[PDB]
Parts: structure tokens; sequence; C-alpha cells
RNA sequence: AUCCCAGGCUGA
RNA sequence: UUUUAUGAUCCCAGGCUGGUUUAAUAAGUCAAAGUUUAGCCGGGAAG
RNA sequence: GAAGUUAUGGUUUGAAAAAAAAA
RNA sequence: GGCGAGAAGGGAAGUGUGUUUCAAAGAA
């Protein structure tokens, strides 16, 4: 069975430039998304979709 | 049943079937019916279909509501092609 | 950014001037 | 790009308090990583050059080596399960670079996303391109 | 034929059957239960493994292998079969 | 211009009054709450999909080809994605108004073609093109067979979209007539269409007997009995069922099992309905049949036996037709063979 | 022309290139390069292939004849082009789908 | 390699590659409907033709003239000792004639095929 | 009103003009089609002139080239390069774009689809494209 | 190490630049293989 | 130009018709050439419907105007014809031809004069034969709707994720290079001031 | 053009 | 006007594809390219 | 049925057609 | 009279063959 887990919050005094802590809020918040959402079969979708998918997208928990 | 296929359908169509076409009010069409026997190597024929049409003794063939064709679209009615002599 | 072809770098322009 | 394959250079120097090398963002990110990492003292931003102080421990430089991945002239980008396979076995720092920031190949193995290897730190001896 | 199992019918080829193709080494036989067209090469082209079929096994008795559910679906599709 | 037919129209739309009237008044013909509208609906009123729109013609005499153009792309840009626009002439407005009334009427026309006294006087014709009516067929029997018929028998099969389809049943008056029919119309050229004041389009009609009626209380349910039945008639009128069954083992005709067909009148002829056990066998006895009728030497057109096939039935309750149910199964009774 | 092997097929470097290479319904972006004749032009497109041995990418480019209804593509413009599947006349074998930079014109 | 300079060739035959005729596809479409996916649809009957039968049947038969690759010498050599090397195949119907030979077009064939001829009436 | 058909004598007289078994050349035949004047005499009969450049988009969008076999002459040419589109063969190379030769047969049936279109452009029920698809929704 | 791929010609150019050594048995290449 | 006539019945009818092999082509062009039906002269048919059809005028071909077909995903839809019978019933139909019953209905099947013992029981075991076909496919249905109303929800919910996940970034990305473009503007007059 | 057709229709 | 050093014009030679195990922290797909029952394809003619 | 698909060896010996003009 | 029958083809074709990614409905 899935067993979610809390993604901790990123902190908001910036150990590192802007464009890094930017780069980490959008990351944590995907990656969150990512390991709650589940992935449907590969015939849904083309493999050009999938590649791009998986080029942009942490891949899903529970494929 | 130990009772044999005709006798049991039988049966079933007279105690339920048969009261229930007469009673619904039923509607015949030629779209499913026409398709043809696909061909084989043993066989290579499209012979004629004898298509049973409903007869009123076991289907309540009448229409629902009366036929309309109000104007200016009876104007072009052609009336000798038909001999059911609609009227308004 | 790797393949600045004439159609890359037509396609690759912000703004008329690079200040 | 060029600017990071340059600053393998002023990270290289031995026997120096600190270095100067050319400024990018990307650079200030890899910076930023590597500080998180532990690898430099430090960093400072001055307009068309950034000054690392470079960390050191029983003499030697804390940065014992670095291997260039991604050149200007050639992207090196891996697939999660590839990607474990070249990091295996290692307790180098391999930089990736994603849709989601540059990061470390452990952040990026833990997301499962493609990435485009950039350097890699202190990695002995392990490479493939 | 239903639109779903058409792509199963093959114009060149025929219906789609269920049969066996020989496999092993001369001497050592065993078949391979698949889903193909009627005129295929035996052991040639085919859609789909469904099982495997061994008569002779050294525990003295006969082997057969199969995937329940895709035998139920080639039976639904229309595959024709032997004795 | 007389009007446009406008097909395909989804079911919302054809039920809906006010939202066809609305669309109509923003495409532009204003519809009175002037253009007039008749839908196409069956005997059981249920809309066929179709509509037919006469333009006000006190003054609509006067359009134009541009005017034509910007009325047509208007009306398709209101109308829903997936229904076409055509545009009628007072020709088309005439098909269109005896094509929607064959289509309610067409049960009854189907019983009296079926009426047991006419099977070997309906002729089947096809492809018979769209624009063609009764009146029409009765002009090119008359033209291309110097045979009469009568312009109220013609039966159009029907589409499942309501538009007529391209085969007809025409009840000649004698079967000297229906053979004389059968003989001369093959390959026949036809126009397809009278534009500009010429003849546009050629067409090659057929003739022949594949689509024979049969109306009676006898056979009602007769269909049902099995899905493997063989019509055959042409037999001595005294022979019953066994000695029938004796004569088709003797002709090599295996059915398995037989059922005699009898109408008041008529007993010159016995009919016969064999039934089998496979479809196989079913078509194998077909072929056999073709094969002893050309050894015969009896008309390749004569009525000599034929597949039975109940006709579609559509009653009011059903909410899906079963012609129109895609969760059907009766293909599995025919296994295809190369 | 060249095949690639199944392991091949899914490293990283051939994925990232076939989906550069892929758009929806097989369309490509290009500039044209011949604007001369009515309802028609001729334009370069970008394509990339992969080198397993050196695993790098390298660029060439594609020129193909394209059907334009309007007169909107002049020479420098980039446009986007989808096949046909027949070919209209002796050379244009795609349709224009939009315009996306356009040259200054007078 | 060579990339030297040299006059077009006007008297040189091209060969052309051999194709046979497609049996058709089961899933193909008799009557194709709009096309959602740009290509046209295949052919169910390929480069074959349902026609009557003389036993009142149909049945499938290849396409008449018959679509010969031109650009090759026969094969074997000595096809002459036993065929007529120079036949032609006419469409004649009373005085009408027309003369129609199949050959190869450019691709893409898409629905309308590979071969093809010109309208001539004699 | 009516559409009047051409006589064969007439087509014949300007085929046989524009030549001087026998193919002419379409940029021939639309030439001579056009300073005879006989589609103007039809458009008359059923404002400007007719166009060398519509006769070219007519014949475009009929399609004549693929239906006569037009490019059998590419393959002849060319050989196996000459079945690659534009753009299909990356190397290059040269693609005859030589306008059909029509026949006299070909002639007379793209007038007779000329004069139809041009016919259905003004008259308010047209012999083709009378039917539509709606897009919208 | 890289230098030699350099440029959008590297696929034919790097294959021409490599080893030119005799083969490993061509004292006997009058037997043909 | 044309091909010989043939009806739509029979052109539908030959769907699953196998054409003719390398030798029964041959067969079809020798010169008894017996098999030749009705008008289906292979010299005579072609010219002889290009006559009769030019004794009227010519619909002109279609004039097509190419355009560009439009892009749309993929959405898997709801499985269409799916059996409504019941488990139940299948239960029952199942144990009845899986069970000891099937085998007494071939021994109790009666026979036709002119078929041997075993046919009449093979006819009969093909009878049942074609009941379970039809009750596997009614269950593979039933299961396939069930997987793809499931697999259908999935994907719903992964497209309207990404499609949110990517607004959110092109919002912030537009944002910052806005306010950047925002200061250099007004420093670049000033400049030129 | 009249050799064949276990192919057809017609003639007041 | 159309092709052309991204190789046009223009010679000679070659159909393409798959094959499970596979040692070494060299593998989770044998890893630029090496196959073996097989896959796809390979005109027409009694004139 | 459609859309994309790096050429290799023989060392190779760069411009080829159309059009214009010519008689 | 009816079905099946290529000694199971390497004789053509280089930007070709094949491969990869797709698509293909009657009963309208």
């Amino acid at each position: 069975p899935p067993t979610p887990s809390p993604f901790p919050l990123p902190p908001s005094p910036s150990p590192s430039s802007p464009a890094s802590a930017a780069a980490a809020k959008a990351a944590a918040f995907a990656e969150q998304a990512a390991a709650q959402t589940p992935e449907p079969s590969v015939l849904v979708r083309s493999a050009e979709e999938w590649i791009k998918r998986d080029f942009f997208f942490p891949l899903s928990h529970q494929p | 049943m130990q009772r044999d296929f005709v006798d049991v359908q039988t049966r079933y169509e007279q105690l339920v079937t048969i009261p229930k076409n007469k009673e619904r009010h039923c509607e015949a069409v030629l779209t499913k019916c026409t398709k043809p026997l696909f061909f084989s190597r043993y066989f290579k024929l499209l012979p004629s279909m004898l298509y049973v049409i409903p007869s009123k003794a076991h289907f309540n063939t009448a229409p629902v509501q009366p036929f309309y064709l109000p104007t200016p679209f009876a104007a072009y009615r052609r009336n000798d092609c038909f001999r059911q002599l609609h009227s308004s | 950014r790797l393949h600045n072809s004439h159609q890359a770098r037509v396609l690759r322009r912000r703004h008329v001037y690079r200040d | 790009m060029q600017r990071a394959c340059e600053m393998v250079v002023s990270l290289l120097r031995v026997d120096a308090l600190s270095q100067r090398c050319p400024f990018h963002v990307l650079n200030v990110q890899i910076l930023d990583l590597l500080q998180r990492e532990g690898l430099i003292r430090g960093f400072k931003v001055d307009g068309t050059k950034i000054d690392i102080l470079l960390k050191h421990y029983k003499g030697a430089p804390v940065i014992r080596n670095i291997r260039v991945v991604s050149k200007p002239s050639r992207d090196i980008w891996l697939t999660p399960h590839e990607l474990k396979f070249r990091t295996r076995f290692n307790t180098g720092l391999w930089i990736m670079q994603t849709s989601c920031g540059v990061i470390s190949h452990r952040d990026c193995l833990r997301m499962g996303i493609g990435g485009k290897m950039l350097m890699a730190i202190n990695n002995g001896y392990q490479h493939f391109c | 034929v239903r639109h779903m199992f058409l792509p199963f019918y093959s114009k060149e080829r025929g219906p789609p059957r269920i049969r066996m193709q020989v496999a092993g080494v001369k001497g050592k036989r065993f078949y391979k239960i698949v889903a193909a067209n009627q005129r295929d090469p035996r052991d040639g082209k085919h859609m789909e493994v469904l099982g495997s079929y061994a008569p002779c096994t050294p525990s003295g008795v006969e082997e057969l292998r199969l995937r329940f559910s895709r035998i139920k679906f080639w039976l639904a599709a229309g595959a024709a079969f032997n004795s | 211009l007389e009007g446009f037919l406008l097909s395909n129209l989804p079911p919302e739309v054809t039920n809906n009054q006010q939202l066809l009237s609305s669309l109509l008044g923003r495409a532009g013909l204003p519809v009175p709450p002037s253009a007039s509208i008749l839908l196409q609906r069956s005997r059981l009123g249920r809309t066929a999909g179709r509509c037919l729109v006469l333009l006000p013609f006190p003054s609509s005499a006067f359009l134009t080809g541009e005017d034509r153009k910007a009325l047509q792309t208007r009306l398709a840009a209101v109308l829903p994605a997936g229904s076409t626009v055509t545009a009628c002439d007072r020709n088309d407005v005439e098909n269109c108004i005896e094509e929607f009334e064959r289509y309610f009427f067409l049960t009854e026309d189907l019983q009296r073609l079926g009426v047991p006294s006419n099977l070997r006087k309906v002729v089947t014709l096809s492809p018979v093109p769209p624009t063609y009516g009764r009146r029409e067929v009765r002009d090119l029997l008359r033209e291309h067979a110097n045979v009469d018929v009568d312009p109220r028998d013609i039966v159009f099969r029907f589409r499942k979209d309501g538009v007529q389809g391209d085969t007809c049943y025409v009840l000649c008056r004698s079967e000297r007539d229906a053979g004389v029919v059968l003989a001369r119309i093959q390959e026949t050229a036809v126009p397809n269409r009278v534009h500009y004041g010429q003849l546009f389009g050629c067409s090659f009609l057929w003739a022949s007997r594949s689509a024979l009626f049969l109306c009676d209380s006898q056979l009602d349910y007769l269909p049902a009995r099995s899905p493997f039945q063989v019509f055959t008639t042409g037999w001595e009128g005294d022979v019953s069922e066994e000695e029938f069954k004796n004569l088709a083992y003797q002709l090599r005709l295996f059915p398995k099992a037989v059922r005699k067909f009898s109408h008041p009148g008529g007993e010159d002829v016995s009919s016969f309905f064999l039934e089998f056990h496979r479809m196989r066998d079913a078509k194998l006895t077909m072929s056999r049949l073709q094969l002893l009728r050309r050894r015969w030497r009896i008309g390749a057109n004569t009525p000599f036996f034929g597949f039975l096939r109940m006709a579609d039935l559509r009653f009011e309750d059903d909410v899906k037709f079963a012609d129109e149910d895609s969760a059907a199964d009766s293909d599995l009774d025919e296994p295809i063979d190369y | 022309h060249w095949h690639y092997k199944t392991w091949q097929r899914n490293t990283a470097g051939y994925l990232r290139t076939f989906m550069r290479n892929k758009l929806p319904n097989n369309e490509m972006i290009g500039y044209v390069i011949n604007d001369k004749h009515p309802k028609s032009i001729r334009v370069a497109c970008d394509r990339f292939m992969y080198v397993m041995r050196y695993k790098k990418t390298f660029r060439y480019t594609k020129k193909v004849w394209a059907h334009d209804e309007e007169s909107e593509a002049r020479l420098g413009d980039v446009v986007r082009i989808q096949p046909l599947g027949y070919r209209i006349g002796p050379w244009k074998n795609y349709v224009l789908v939009r315009v996306l930079h356009k040259e200054p014109r007078d | 390699y060579r990339h030297w300079s040299r006059h077009r060739a006007f008297d040189r035959l091209r060969r052309l590659p051999n194709k046979a005729l497609r049996p058709g596809k089961c899933a193909g479409s008799l009557f194709p409907s709009l096309p959602a996916s740009v290509g046209d649809a295949p052919s169910v009957h390929g480069d074959f033709c349902v026609v009557r039968r003389a036993d009142g049947g149909f049945h499938l038969v290849p396409p008449y003239p018959p679509r010969i690759n031109r650009t090759v010498e026969p094969y074997p050599p000595s096809a002459g000792n036993f065929y007529e090397l120079n036949r032609q195949f006419k469409l004649q119907w009373k005085n009408v004639e027309y003369q129609f030979v199949p050959k190869l077009l450019p691709r893409p064939w898409g629905r309308a095929g590979p071969w093809g001829g010109d309208l001539v009436r004699i | 009103s009516s559409l009047p058909c051409l006589l064969d004598s007439e087509l014949t007289a300007i085929f046989q003009g524009a030549a001087a078994k026998i193919t002419v050349s379409s940029n021939r035949l639309f030439k001579a089609l056009l300073q005879s004047g006989i589609l103007d005499r039809d458009l008359t009969g059923s404002r400007p002139v007719v166009e060398f450049q519509k006769l070219c988009d007519l014949y475009e969008e009929g399609r004549f080239y693929r239906t006569w076999a037009g490019g059998a002459h590419i393959l002849k040419i060319s050989g196996v390069k000459g079945l690659a589109p534009p753009g299909g063969n990356l190397k290059g190379g040269i693609i005859d774009g030589t306008p059909k030769h029509m026949s006299y047969e070909e002639f007379r049936t793209f007038v007779h689809a000329v004069r139809v279109w041009l016919r259905d452009e003004r008259s308010p029920v047209p012999l083709c494209d009378a039917t539509v698809r709606a897009t919208g929704s | 190490s890289t230098r030699s791929i350099s440029g959008r010609l590297f696929y034919k150019r790097r294959p021409l630049q490599v080893p030119k050594l005799k083969p490993p048995n061509i004292r006997s290449k009058w037997l043909e293989g | 130009l044309p091909n010989p006539s043939v009806p739509r019945a029979a052109l539908v009818a030959a769907r699953f018709l196998r054409p003719p092999g390398r030798f029964k082509r041959a067969e079809l062009r020798e010169h008894p050439r017996s098999k030749t039906g009705a008008f289906a002269n292979l010299v005579k048919t072609a010219v002889r419907l290009r006559e009769k059809a030019r004794a009227f005028s010519l619909v002109p071909p279609p004039r097509l105007i190419p355009i560009p077909l439009p892009a749309r995903k993929k959405h898997l839809e709801s499985v269409r014809g799916v059996p409504t019978v019941s488990s139940d019933v299948l239960a029952r139909r199942l144990h009845f031809l899986l069970g000891p019953a099937a085998i007494e209905q071939q021994k109790a099947a009666k026979m036709q004069r002119g078929l041997t013992p075993y046919q009449t029981e093979l006819f009969m075991w093909e009878r049942q034969m074609r009941e379970i076909r039809k009750i596997y496919r009614a269950q593979y249905l039933q299961r396939l709707a069930e997987v793809t109303e499931e697999e259908r929800q999935k994907q719903l919910q992964l497209y309207l994720q990404e499609k949110r996940e990517r607004r959110l970034r092109r919002e912030e990305q537009l944002q910052r290079i806005y306010d950047d473009k925002k200061r250099r503007a007004v420093l670049k007059d000033r400049m030129r001031i």
C-alpha cells in the first residue's frame, strides 16, 4: 500500500542565491505532488509525451 | 426442464413475450438486418435475404402519434406517390 | 545552450538589444 | 557553461586561501551547492569576478579532483536508472542540472528526474565520457 | 467480427487461431501454445504466447502451462483451434 | 435556393425546439416564435437527426451565389460540429419531403410488400442515386424496361441516420413484368442529377431478387427458433414436411429441421424453412442450392432460396435500439474463414 | 538509413533528441528560403541526430516545399509546417500551419 | 566517394524497384471517413478487385492491364523462347480504344497507389 | 438558366491551334483557351474576364497532375531519386517541375470542369461542394 | 581528449583519424583469407 | 478507367476473403476463361463504362484546398459495447457448461439421418462453445470497463496536476522577467536623458 | 459477326 | 528558374531487422557497430 | 496507409541543368 | 464440378530496402 510522507517546508531564510531558493521551492512542491499522485499506463500517452514528462517532472512514487 | 428447446421456447413465448409484444407499440426498419453474410473460399454468393416483416396479429405497429406536415411544407406534397392519403 | 544554428538564434532573442 | 568549465581551474588551486573565477548565475548556483555540501569555506560576488574562499584540511585541500562531464560543445543527460549505475559506489559529488534547479546526484536519484551531468567533485576515478 | 478484433484478422494470412509451434532441439521437443493466423508459418509469425505443452517430462506427467485470462480473451475474440 | 438540409443534428438540438430556433436566428434565418422548420420523425415520434429549413420565398427568389455562400457559412458556424449543411433547390425540397413521408410510413409499406402473394413480384434495384424518388424509379423502369409499375408500391431502404439508402424494392404488377425488369435493368447507365438543364453524373443500376418479404402470423416467431435458417420455394404443392425431408435427403440437402409455410390460396408451390446446426452448414447448403439451380436450368433470378433474417425491430419503450446496440455479440455465431 | 538498437533507444541522449525532433501531427519548424512561386515556400528545418559512438548530437538541415494558401510567408520568416500525405504538383508536400517569427517588411 | 563534375545523362534507362500486389488490410476502411490523422487510411482489398463470377457469385481478381516494370529486362534471359516479349494489353470496346499503360508515380502514394497513367482515347 | 455544352469541333480547333497522340503543354493550351474567349462567352450566357491566374488555380485545385500521372516523367528522368519528394533525400537533387502535357480528352475534361466550377461560383445552388461540414458548436 | 569531436562534422571526420597500422596477419596476404 | 461495377454488399462481404495466389491468379487468365462473369470482360468493361458515362455531363472532381489538421491529445474513453448481464447469470452458465451437465446434454442430443453419432454430439458440443465464447466476452468487457474507469481517473488527475504546475512556473518566470525589463527601461531612459 | 454458351429477355 | 561542399551532376559494390544466458562491485536492457530456426519485403507475359 | 530516419568503400579528378543567343 | 497449390523466390531497388513513431468501421 502507498505510504505518503510529509515533505519538509523549504527554509525561508535563504542559505543560497535567490534563484536557487526559487528552484528549491518549486522542486519541493513538485516532488510532493509526484509522491501524492499516481500514474496511468503507457498506452494513454505517446512516446514523446512520456519523454517530455520524464525530463520535466519528478518520477511518481506510484506507477 | 427435460422438456426440449422448442417446447421451452414456445411456452415462454406464450406466457410472456407474446402479450408484451401485443401491448408494445412496434416499428420496422432495415438497417442492421441487411448486412450480407461474409464470403469464404467455399461460399462466394450474395443469396437473397428473406425479411420477415412483423404482422399486426402479434405486433401493435400502429403509430404513436398521427403524421404531421404543416404549411408551407404541404404545398410541396406529391399526392400521387403515396396511397396513404394524408390530411391535416 | 548548445545548438546556436540560424533558427535557434532567431528564436532565442528576448529583445533587440542586449544592454 | 564556458564560465563553469573555467571556474573549474579556479576551484582546483592549491596552497591558496582564495582564488577568483569568472562570474555567472550558473557559477553562483554551483557555488551554492558546493557550500551546502561543505566543500568551500565561502565565496563573494564582486562584479565581473567571484572570489572563492577555499577550505583545507590537514594541509591538503578539501576539493581533491574535478571531472567535467557536460561541456558547452556536448551535453550529457541521464535517466534515473543510468545515473544510479554511473554514480554507483562513490562518495563523490556529481552536480546535476534539472528542471528543479542545480542539485546533487543524490537529490536527482531520489526525485527520479532526468538531468544533465555537469561536474564530478572528489569522484576519484569514475567517468564514462 | 467486432471492431476491436479486426486487427487480429489478416487478409493475407487468415483468421486467428490457437495452435502449437514446435520447440526445443532434435529429440527433445515440446510445444509453444500461441495465437497466430491460419497461413502463418507454424514456427514463424504469431501474435501472442499463450503457454506451453510438454508431453514428455522427467516427472512422467504431461505438463500444460497456460495464461488462463489470455486463453479466455482469445476465445472471446474468436480464435479457432483443432481437436 | 429553396432551403437547407441539416443532417446529423445532435439529439439535444433535434429534441429542443427553442435551441434550434435560437441557433437559426443567430445564423440569420428568422424563425417565428419567414423560414419554416420540419424535422424527420418516425411513427414512434423519435427524431432521426435531419431537419429541413425552407427559406421565405416571396423574397429569397432573388438570392444569388454570394448570398448562398454567406448564409451557408453562417449556418455551418452556428450549428454543432459534426452536422452537415446542404443547399436544396425545389427538386431537393420535394425529395426531402417525400423521404420524410416514406420514412414515417415505411412499416405499412413493408407489410404491404410482405403480403405473401407478392413473393415473386418484388424486384430490388441498386444503387439508386439519392435524388431519385418513386416517380423517377417509375420513369426509369418505363424507359429502360418498357414496364409500367405503380409509383405507390416503391419502397426505399433507409439508413440509421434517416437518409435514404441506395436500395429500392418495386412491386411489379406481374411476374412477367418482374422478369422483364430483371433481364433489362443490368448495368444500365442512369443520370445522377439534373442541374443547369443537363444530366450530370452516371450511375450504373442493377436489378435482382435480393430482398424477399413475407408478412404473416405463422412466421413472426419463426426466425427466433434458430439463427441458421434457409428459406426455399418452388416445390410441388402437395408435399408435406416429411415428404420434403425425404426429398431433401434424396437431393443431398441435410437440414436439422423443416417447417412448411402455407398461406390462404396459392397451393401450386410449397415453401419450406430449413434449419441447420451451423452457419457453415447453412452456407454450404446455400452453395449446393446455387449449384442445383445452375444444373436444373431454372432462372438465375427465379426465386428459389434465401437466408432467413427477421427485420430489425424497434419498440417505443426501448432506450437503446437493438440494431444500434454496440454490445451485440451475434458475430460469434458466424466464424470467419479465409 | 540509420537503425538504433533496443538498448540504445532507452538512453537519455536518444530519447531527448527524439523528443526534440517529434511534434504533434509530425509538424516541423523552419524558416523560408524561397518565396518566388505562388502559394509555395521552401523551408529549411533543423533536424538532429544522436551519435552513440561519440555521445553527442549534431544538427543538419531538411529543406522541403510547403503550401501557403495565402501570401504571408516571405523570405526569412520562421514558420511551422505539417505534412500532407500527398504531393500537390511536383514539389509541395507540406502545408503551412502558422507563422512564428516575421522578418520586417517594407 | 566521387565529387567529380560530369554532364547530365539524357539517354540512360533509370531502373526502378519491383513491387508486387498488396493483399490489403481487414482492419482498413472500404469507404474512408474524415481522417483525424495525417494520411489516407489503407484499403481493405488492396490491389485486387471484386468482380462477378460465371456461377452467379463474386471473386477477387488482379488489375487489368497488368502492372509491369518495363525499366528492367525480362527475366530469365530466355523468357523470349516461351513468351511474347512485346506483348501489349489493349482496352477496346467496339470502335473506341484507350491507351493506358500503368507506371509508377512519385511518392507519397497514399490511397491512390503507386501506379497511374494518362487519358488517351482513340 | 442553363449551361450549354461546348462543341467538340470548336474544342478540337482550339486544341490544334495551340498545338501548332497529340499532347500540348498546359501553358499553350491555357493561352489558346484564354485567347479564344470561349469561357467569356459561357460566362456571358450564364463579370470580369477569366485570368491565367484563375486557370492555374483551378488546375492546381483539381489536381489533374496527380490524377493523370503527371509525375511519371520525373521517374523516367531521375529514376529512383524521383520517388522521394523535395527534401526526402537530404543530399538534394533536381525534380522537374514541368506541368502536365494534356491530350485532347484530358483537355476536354479540364475545360468541362473549369466551366462547371465557374458556373458554380455564381449559381445559387452549385453542382459541387453544396454541402459544408459545420465546425462551430 | 574530446578535442577530436569538435564541430558539426565530427561523426565523419574523427572516424577517419584513427590508427593505420598494418593488419595483424598481413604477412600471409597471398592466401586470400 | 473505372473498375467493373459491383454492389457495395459484395464489397462489404468480401472483407475477409483471401486474394488469389500465384497459381489461382494464373487460373483466372487462361484462355478458356470459363470463370468470367456478366459484364466482366477485362478488355471491354472499362471502355464500356466510360462510353456509357460520357452520354451525360461529367461532374468535375472536388476542389481540394489543403488545410492543417488541429492537434488534439489522445483521451481514453469508456468502453462502448459492454453487456449488462449479471455475474450471477454468468456464473450459473459457466457452472453448467464446465460441469458434468454439458457431457450429458451432448449424450442426449438427438441425431439426424446422415450424421454419425460423433457429429451430432460435436454440433451440440459446438453449440455450447458458442455460448462460452459469449460468456468470456462479457466478463472481459466488464473488467476492461472497470480498469478503463480507473485509468481515466488517473490520467485526468495527472493532466490537471501537470497543467497547474506548468502554469505556475510560467507565471513566476513572466513576473520575474517583467520586473527586470521594467527596471531596465527606466534605467535606459535616464541614460538617454 | 454468327462458331459456342447447362447465360438471359423480348415479338398482339 | 531549379539543385549544389549539409556533397548537386554523376560511375562500380553491397535487401534491412530480431535472438532471452552472458562471470569481473563491467550493469537494471551486453552498452558506437559482430548471430543462428525467424520478421518485413523482393514486376509481368498462352495474344 | 502516413512521418522521421548520419551513409560506407573503390584516393578522386565541382559545378549540373533549364532559359537566352546561334545558325 | 468445388477448394488449396511460388522446389517457399535474394533475379529489381542507395537515399532504396528495412527500421522507429503512429493510424486504419461496418449496419453510414
